[PDB]
């Protein structure tokens, strides 16, 4: 459920980002995004460690 | 960019690592008669890599 999580985007799927906004501000988006969800990633690591 | 020349005539990647310089010149480039000695391109195919 964490990978339906807008952090901070417009809205949670990638697609819609690179095909919307301009690639200045959607590789900040995207970046935003995977480095909130490998935040996650490693939670749930440390969790399950 | 996306426009008409960043489209057809000459695009820019998303990394450039640079920019571009630019000046008005209303003299040099321009006559008394009609000066139409430059060619742009709108129509194609597909698009242009850059």
């Amino acid at each position: 459920k964490q990978l339906s999580s807008k952090f901070g985007a417009i809205s949670s799927v990638l697609n819609d980002i690179f095909s919307r906004l301009d690639p200045p501000e959607a590789e900040v988006q995207i970046d935003r995004l995977i480095t909130g969800r490998l935040q996650s990633l490693q939670t749930y690591v440390t969790q399950q460690l | 960019q996306t426009g008409n020349i960043a489209d057809y005539n000459y695009k820019l990647p998303d990394d450039f690592t640079g920019c571009v310089i630019a000046w008005n010149s209303n003299k040099l480039d321009s006559k008394v008669s009609g000066n139409y000695n430059y060619l742009y391109r709108l129509f194609r195919k597909s698009n242009l890599k850059p």
